[PDB]
């Protein structure tokens, strides 16, 4: 078409990504359902913190999706030991993520694949949610759902307990895990299995009771663990202020309903406290 | 340089939809299906379905092409 | 959401005259291409409309007997796909029988109604060789249909707005004590609204409200107070008049709709097969 391919950007199980002219092109069933999901959802959304689908083109049963080219992602930022993630940088990343998520949720769509490598940063420091191949619309009681969504390290306890129906809590828990990774520069709960993930969650945060999570025992894959006391949040993050601890606690509530929404998190005093979020131009780059 | 929350102002071209946390107060939730304990444990409430239905009912009602 | 959707932005048109202009332009462009490539064979735009109505009804029947049970959202999305495709394409270039099946296939994909290709084509009353040929045609035309929809796949149906309006009536309009008995009739009118061009001319909320109030009028219930008082339109008199005229125009579209005649359908079908065989 009108795009000349400059560089090969990467290859996953889904498709391959190329830097083309700047845009990024992602290469009997027919057209791939993940690509159709991305197309249909991104054509109905328009926000500076959500990746924009510029154009789609293909041949036969193949298809190629054109997005804006994004310089890096949060995974590379976290894994880069040569840059310091100041509280202002963390606040800025958190704010852009939550604004994109607020727009996404008010249009009744869950990302369901939130992780540092799905949070892309452009040359202007503008964070955008990307990889909507697992995103789905929520709010329909008739709609069926799958509990095996979100990468395990960032998966919520309701998902790890087999919750079919869920709301924005899955994205909020992934957001809390991303914030914890930003603070610790390493994955928060790096389980090697679903049981190991749940065990690490209950070790770091405590085993939830009938009081912190009323109908938790009603989930299908629920398995009772030992009464882990849980490390206090101010000991895990020793360089976190009380406002940041409140934000973390809200993001990491075992009750998904009580877990703070994107709007409530944005209204949190942490985001209005000093210092303000770093301007996108001054955010660190690898 | 501090951040102040500003609500997202997107025109709906229709009647005002009551806020999510007010629906039960206003009697809407007595006309929707009650959420199950399984759905509640995962963070799903009947308030979400009722709010979505009301927003879609009121979306673009006053709009003309 | 509809209020910032692609359906509102690009696929809600000002008047039926614009729709007729689009269809006539498609017919003229196909005729020009056929003439340049190298007669009573060509169909007229009204004949194309008759065929499109017949094949939209065929798509309805296909989606109705589909197994496993197809959600009404998928059916609405597929029918809207059919309407949009043949707004800008001639039935003599792409056969409506294949295009409607491709619309159903794409709609099942888009609305996350997970169905495999073999069980999709098993619903056809065709031999297995014919089913495999139809599957090959559907896979060939899937990208074409997506391209002709301008990659606007999310379709806002009037069903959820209808449910929301019923909730609002049950909550805030005690004068209509039981809105539930208004459903079956308001659904029926809704289906009739689907057969016309209204889905390309009005919002899903307007369509749902018009169906509900047509059911109310058929029930002898005058609920203009719901518009003026409950929906707060007594403040904006012009808005109330505009909405009432929208509903009146929708009722006019429904009352003047003509179902395709069987004899004309058969004649135009022979003509269309002639067009596809000659080409
Ligand atoms: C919207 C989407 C299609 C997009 C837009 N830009 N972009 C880039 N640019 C470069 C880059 C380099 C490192 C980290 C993030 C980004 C890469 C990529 N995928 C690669 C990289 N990580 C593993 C592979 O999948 N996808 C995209």
């Amino acid at each position: 078409k009108r795009y000349e391919k400059l560089d090969f950007l990467g290859e996953g199980q889904f498709a391959t990504v190329y830097k083309a002219r700047i845009v990024a092109i992602k290469k009997k069933d027919g057209i791939n359902r993940t690509a159709l999901r991305e197309i249909k959802l991104l054509q109905e959304l328009s926000h500076p913190n959500i990746i924009g689908l510029l154009d789609a083109f293909g041949h036969k049963s193949n298809i190629s999706l054109v997005f804006d080219f994004m310089e890096t992602d949060l995974e590379v930022i976290i894994k880069d030991n040569s840059l310091v993630l100041t509280p202002s940088h963390i606040k800025a990343y958190m704010l852009m993520t939550l604004q994109g998520l607020e727009y996404l949720h008010q249009h009744w769509i869950l990302h369901r694949d939130l992780k540092p490598n799905n949070l892309l940063l452009d040359e202007n420091g503008v964070l955008k949610l990307a990889d909507f191949g697992l995103a789905k619309s929520f709010g329909s009681p008739n709609r069926a759902y799958t509990h095996q969504v979100v990468t395990r390290w960032y998966r919520a306890p309701e998902l790890l307990f087999g919750a079919r129906m869920y709301g924005v809590g899955v994205d909020m828990w992934a957001v809390g895990c991303i914030l914890a990774e930003l603070l610790l520069r390493v994955p928060f709960l790096p389980g090697d299995s679903d049981l190991d993930q749940l065990t690490r969650i209950f070790e770091t945060l405590g085993t939830p009771t009938e009081e912190q999570w009323p109908d938790m025992c009603s989930l299908p894959d629920y398995v009772t663990f030992k009464s882990f006391p849980g490390i206090p949040l101010h000991h895990i993050f020793s360089a976190a202020g009380d406002d940041l601890l409140d934000l973390i606690q809200g993001l990491f509530l075992f009750n998904p309903c009580a877990r703070i929404t994107a709007t409530q998190a944005l209204k949190m005093k942490y985001f209005s406290n000093r210092p303000g979020p770093t301007p996108g131009c001054q955010l660190p780059r690898p | 340089a501090l951040y102040e929350y500003q609500p997202l102002q997107i025109e709906t071209y229709g009647p005002h939809v009551p806020e999510l946390e007010m629906l039960g107060r206003l009697g809407y939730l007595n006309h929707v299906r009650a959420a199950s304990p399984q759905d509640l444990a995962g963070g799903y409430t009947s308030s979400l379905a009722c709010h979505r239905a009301l927003q879609d009912a009121f979306s673009g009602l006053f709009w003309q092409p | 959401m509809y209020h910032n959707s692609s359906q509102k932005r690009h696929w809600t048109f000002s008047s039926e005259e614009q729709l007729a202009r689009l269809r006539a332009d498609a017919n003229r462009k196909f005729r020009c291409k056929a003439v340049a490539n190298g007669d009573p064979v060509f169909l007229e735009p009204h004949e194309e409309m008759t065929l499109c109505k017949y094949y939209e009804k065929r798509l309805l029947e296909f989606c109705s007997v589909f197994k496993p049970a197809m959600p009404r959202s998928v059916v609405g999305t597929a029918c809207m796909y059919f309407k949009r495709f043949y707004l800008n394409n001639s039935v003599m270039e792409y056969h409506p029988r294949i295009i409607m099946l491709t619309c159903a296939f794409l709609a099942c994909k888009v609305d996350e109604f997970n169905v495999s290709s073999p069980q999709f084509v098993g619903n056809l009353r065709e031999s297995p060789l014919g089913q495999e040929k139809a599957l090959e045609q559907i896979l060939e035309y899937e990208l074409l249909l997506i391209q002709q929809l301008n990659f606007h796949l999310i379709v806002h149906n009037p069903y959820r707005p209808f449910e929301g309006f019923l909730i609002d009536l049950k909550t805030r309009y005690p004068i209509l004590e039981n809105p539930e008995i208004l459903r079956k009739t308001a659904d029926d009118f809704l289906n009739r609204i689907a057969l016309t061009d209204a889905y390309l001319l009005y919002t899903p909320s307007q369509i749902a409200l018009t169906a509900i109030l047509s059911s109310a009028s058929r029930a002898g219930i005058t609920m203009e107070s719901y518009l003026s008082e409950s929906l707060m339109l007594k403040e904006n008199r012009t808005c109330l008049s505009q909405l009432l005229d929208i509903m009146k125009s929708m009722r006019n579209l429904v009352k003047k709709y003509e179902p395709p005649r069987s004899e004309e359908v058969a004649v135009l079908k022979q003509k269309l097969e002639r067009c596809h065989s000659a080409e």
